[PDB]
């Protein structure tokens, strides 16, 4: 496996470079492709033969390589350009490829951005299914980090609770999302339940009703 | 468009054969070599192995004794077998189209040598003798053998999950998400559906048959305690065309080749 340190951060409009360690086998011998991971989209090819873009890449996109080390380059960087780049080589004299380590690009700068939340109530549909969810869902907030809480009325609950880690969403901010798990006796019950959403020092609460 | 699809099972128990396919376009099977790559959840690329335009293989060494790729030139198909997989090949696998080109060491007007003083290198065309890969006869020692590859991958597939495991597949429950009286107030209304109790990944949710896809967020899964996933899906509308539109959320779990189409109606 060739080595690439495991995350590399920049600015905004700034330049990153990300290295790729062979040996002569590999690396030494020339011909070092770049790839971009993308979640949710088809891996991309960036860079062949070191220095050669592929087709549809822009030019702030560079390879370059001195014995057995590649570098990729990355100028006027922006959000979208926030992924899991792998070098790779085939080995010795053969079609097989060997690939690096992967690199995870982190692109600082970017304006914070407070979550919109969306509280449901459950459905009838699942209520005559003898179940009940609350379903809190949490958008477009950066930075990625937030922390969720639930009341029933006005006392916490705790149990019946799970959330989900935030992931970047197509736009660079973050998604998560809360589940809360009731008996029907329960929903009914109270008079109300809300999701209470923290993020950088602020909460953002949402309440809904069985009636 | 060069276009390259992935298709097969994506649940495969413990020691039982993985068997993939990959259905190719806008080229001929028999002008282009097709490698298969896959990426395990958090962990890096790993080359499975290709099969080049006349069907010579190769394959990842390491893997070489689990791995069979064979093709169909006139049904534009590649395929893969992996045997006796376990829970380490639970993995994204990828097929894509591979450029590789034998090269020479040395460039051209020169010729690879191992007799030379010091080690293998290159010599300039007409010079003699073992002294040719050195600085004054314009040559070069070098480390490289005598042919290598220019290798790389110039399309990939999406993709296609593939989950090892023990556990049954269970297609999910749909529920409507009807959005309240006092949160559509606003003007924009949420709506959204509610995607029960799955396995394995993945399920895709799209609205209206793929017409609705502004505002639209789907949400990544839970994983609950009882093994089984959980998602939600979104869509922002106008609340003026509540009651006057119908929206439907299209819920897809290929594992299961169950799709479930849901009316979500107003309060």
């Amino acid at each position: 496996v060739l080595n690439q340190p495991s995350s590399v951060s920049g600015s905004l409009g700034q330049r990153v470079s990300i290295t790729c360690s062979g040996s002569s086998s590999n690396v030494g011998n020339g011909y070092v492709s770049w790839y971009q991971l993308i979640p949710g989209s088809a891996p991309r090819t960036l860079i062949y033969g070191d220095t050669s873009r592929a087709s549809g890449v822009p030019d702030r996109f560079s390879g370059s390589r001195s014995g057995n080390t590649a570098t990729l380059t990355i100028s006027s960087l922006q959000a979208e350009d926030e992924a899991d780049y792998f070098c790779a080589s085939a080995e010795d004299s053969s079609s097989n490829a060997v690939f690096g380590s992967g690199t995870t690009l982190t692109v600082l700068g970017q304006p914070k951005a407070a979550p919109s939340v969306t509280l449901f109530p459950p459905s009838s549909e699942e209520l005559q299914a003898n179940k009940a969810t609350l379903v809190c869902l949490i958008s477009d907030f950066y930075p990625g980090a937030v922390t969720v809480a639930w009341k029933a009325d006005s006392s916490p609950v705790k149990a019946g609770v799970e959330t989900t880690t935030p992931s970047k969403q197509s736009n660079n901010k973050y998604a998560a999302s809360s589940y809360l798990s009731l008996t029907p006796e329960q929903w009914k019950s109270h008079r109300s339940y809300s999701c209470q959403v923290t993020h950088e020092g602020s909460t953002v609460e949402k309440t809904v009703a069985p009636t | 468009q060069v276009q390259l699809r992935e298709s097969g099972p994506s649940l495969v128990k413990p020691s039982q054969t993985l068997s993939l396919t990959c259905t190719v376009s806008g080229f001929s099977l028999s002008d282009k070599a097709v490698g298969w790559v896959r990426r395990a959840p958090g962990k890096a690329l790993e080359w499975l192995g290709s099969i080049d335009t006349g069907g010579m293989t190769g394959y990842n060494p390491g893997l070489k004794s689990r791995l069979s790729i064979t093709k169909d030139n006139s049904k534009s198909q590649v395929s893969l077998s992996v045997n006796s997989v376990t829970t380490e090949d639970s993995a994204t696998y990828y097929c894509a189209t591979v450029d590789q080109k034998t090269k020479n060491a040395c460039p051209d007007d020169f010729d690879y040598r191992c007799s030379c003083i010091g080690g293998c290198g290159c010599a300039r065309k007409g010079c003699v003798g073992p002294l040719c890969c050195r600085s004054d006869l314009g040559g070069y020692l070098t480390d490289s053998p005598a042919y290598i590859y220019e290798w790389y991958i110039d399309l990939w597939g999406q993709g296609l999950l593939v989950t090892v495991s023990s556990a049954s597949t269970k297609g999910p429950s749909v529920f409507p998400l009807a959005p309240s009286s006092k949160s559509t107030s606003g003007g924009t209304a949420a709506l959204g559906c509610l995607v029960k109790d799955y396995f394995p990944e993945p399920v895709t949710v799209s609205w209206n048959s793929g017409a609705l896809t502004s505002g639209v967020h789907t949400f990544p899964a839970v994983l609950q305690s009882s093994g089984l996933y959980s998602l939600s899906s979104v869509v922002t509308v106008p609340s003026s065309s509540l009651g006057t539109q119908t929206y439907i959320c299209n819920v897809n779990h290929k594992p299961s080749n169950t799709k479930v189409d849901k009316k979500v109606e107003p309060k």
